[PDB]
């Protein structure tokens, strides 16, 4: 079989930029293929025979390589190229590259969020933590209750890169049982990010306005 | 102009099959094989087999064979064989099934093989799980206990199948927003939240109403959300 190894895995760059993307083949000899991929969009064959431009696909794009080692060029890239780029050959295809927009570092906003009392009546609660409107995507937020480090129960979602600011926002969801909830006090989400010079911490404890 | 439509999205128990269409015009059916391709939520796409339509001629990926089964029909009038209908039959589904399955076909190239496709079908959305249909409860993230910048939202939990819509006062509040992709919880059932920054000194003068809307079960759902009533 043949294995394609895609890199970066991400690419960050600004539109006017040009952008290269590497594919590499286990296998040497072979033409190369790739495809666009654009966020909720249906994938878009970009190149064939290696340096052949596909149907309505602008110069800007310049397919190139051989042997093992393949390259997909963007020329001065457009904000419609914002995308995950695929490499294909025969049944075989890389993982993907996704090319996203640069920008300046933004420390996310934090906020936290106590289960309703609605929902407590239930036997379940949800503490919620936003991270808002901050760049890069990559950051980590650790639950705590009462200072113990939680593991196993938090679920995340990360809205797409958005497409005026080129932030993200990040929620955490941390899920207990009300018996759980009601044994302890102190809520807190701590957040690290590249934008903060120290974790931050928003907390609140329960029973307490 | 090669068109391929494919047939819409749809829910599928652990154990079935999915029968997917895919409905080819503008070129002689016969001359051309037709692929098919899957997209895997965190695994990429991989290549699920392809048939010549001529005589039905199938060739399916050797780590799924027995689950595929493709099948066509042709034109049967030889004064109209520019169409024609492939199907891709997926068996023994399980939960990691669940992706967008597409159908496909080369381009105009003459030596480059069958691999290269120039002519993508919509995608069909799969999704495999034993859930029953299930309306959203929809829970305040109430603002925090300033005139500075607040933050508030509505939790919409334990829903099944997706999709939920989010709209913040009927459509008069949109920036500010985020609305996040669901996740699937462990119990099978969806959950997501929707968000809205605001000024804090809002908070006593403006209204702030989500608006959830989850068709597959016809529910439709306002709430408010205020301060939490405090000492
Ligand atoms: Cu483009
Ligand atoms: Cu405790
Ligand atoms: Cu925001």
């Amino acid at each position: 079989e043949i294995v394609l190894t895609q890199s970066p895995g991400i690419l960050s760059l600004s539109p006017g930029e040009t952008a290269t993307l590497f594919c590499k083949a286990s296998q040497g000899g072979n033409a190369m293929t790739w495809y666009q991929k654009r966020r909720g969009q249906v994938p878009r064959l970009l190149i064939y025979d290696t340096s052949r431009r596909a149907s309505g696909v602008p110069d800007r794009f310049v397919g190139s390589g051989s042997g093992t080692d393949f390259f997909l060029t963007i020329n001065k890239l457009d904000r419609e190229d914002f995308a995950v780029y695929y490499c294909q050959q025969f049944e075989f295809f890389g993982l993907g590259s996704e090319l996203e927009v640069h920008r300046t570092v933004a420390a996310p906003s934090v906020f936290i969020f106590p289960p309703s009392d609605e929902q407590l009546k239930s036997g379940t609660a949800s503490v919620v933590c936003l991270l808002n409107n901050f760049y890069p995507r990559e950051a980590k937020v650790q639950w705590k209750v009462d200072n113990a480090l939680q593991s196993g129960n938090s679920q995340e979602s990360v809205t797409e890169q958005d497409s005026k600011d080129s932030t993200y926002s990040l929620s955490s969801t941390l899920t207990l049982s009300k018996a759980d909830y009601e044994k302890h006090k102190v809520y807190a989400c701590e957040v690290t990010h590249q934008g903060l010079s120290s974790p931050v911490t928003k907390s609140f404890n329960r029973g307490e306005c | 102009q090669v068109q391929l439509v494919q047939s819409g999205a749809v829910i599928k128990t652990p154990g079935s099959s999915v029968k997917i269409s895919c409905r080819a015009s503008g070129y002689n059916f016969r001359d051309y094989s037709i692929h098919w391709v899957r997209l895997i939520p965190d695994k990429g796409f991989e290549w699920i087999g392809w048939i010549k339509p001529l005589w039905g001629a199938v060739s399916y990926a050797r780590q799924l064979q027995g689950r595929v089964s493709m099948t066509r029909q042709l034109s049967q009038d030889p004064d109209d064989p520019d169409w024609g209908v492939a199907y891709m039959e997926f068996s023994g589904l399980t939960p990691a099934d669940t992706a967008e399955y597409f159908c496909v076909r080369r381009g105009s190239c003459d030596y480059c093989g069958d691999f290269p496709w120039q002519y993508w079908g919509q995608g069909t959305v799969v999704v495999v799980s034993s859930a029953s249909t299930k309306g959203p409860s929809v829970f305040p993230l109430a603002p925090s206990s300033s005139g500075g910048t607040a933050a508030l939202g509505c939790l919409v939990k334990d829903y099944f199948p997706e999709p939920v819509t989010v709209s913040w006062n009927s459509g008069a509040l949109t920036s500010g927003v985020h609305t996040f992709p669901a996740v699937l919880q462990s119990s099978g059932l969806y959950s997501l939240s929707s968000v809205v920054t605001v000024p804090s000194s809002s908070l006593g003068t403006q209204t702030y109403i989500c608006n959830v809307n989850h068709k597959p079960s016809n529910t439709k759902v306002d709430k408010k959300v205020e301060p939490k009533s405090c000492d």
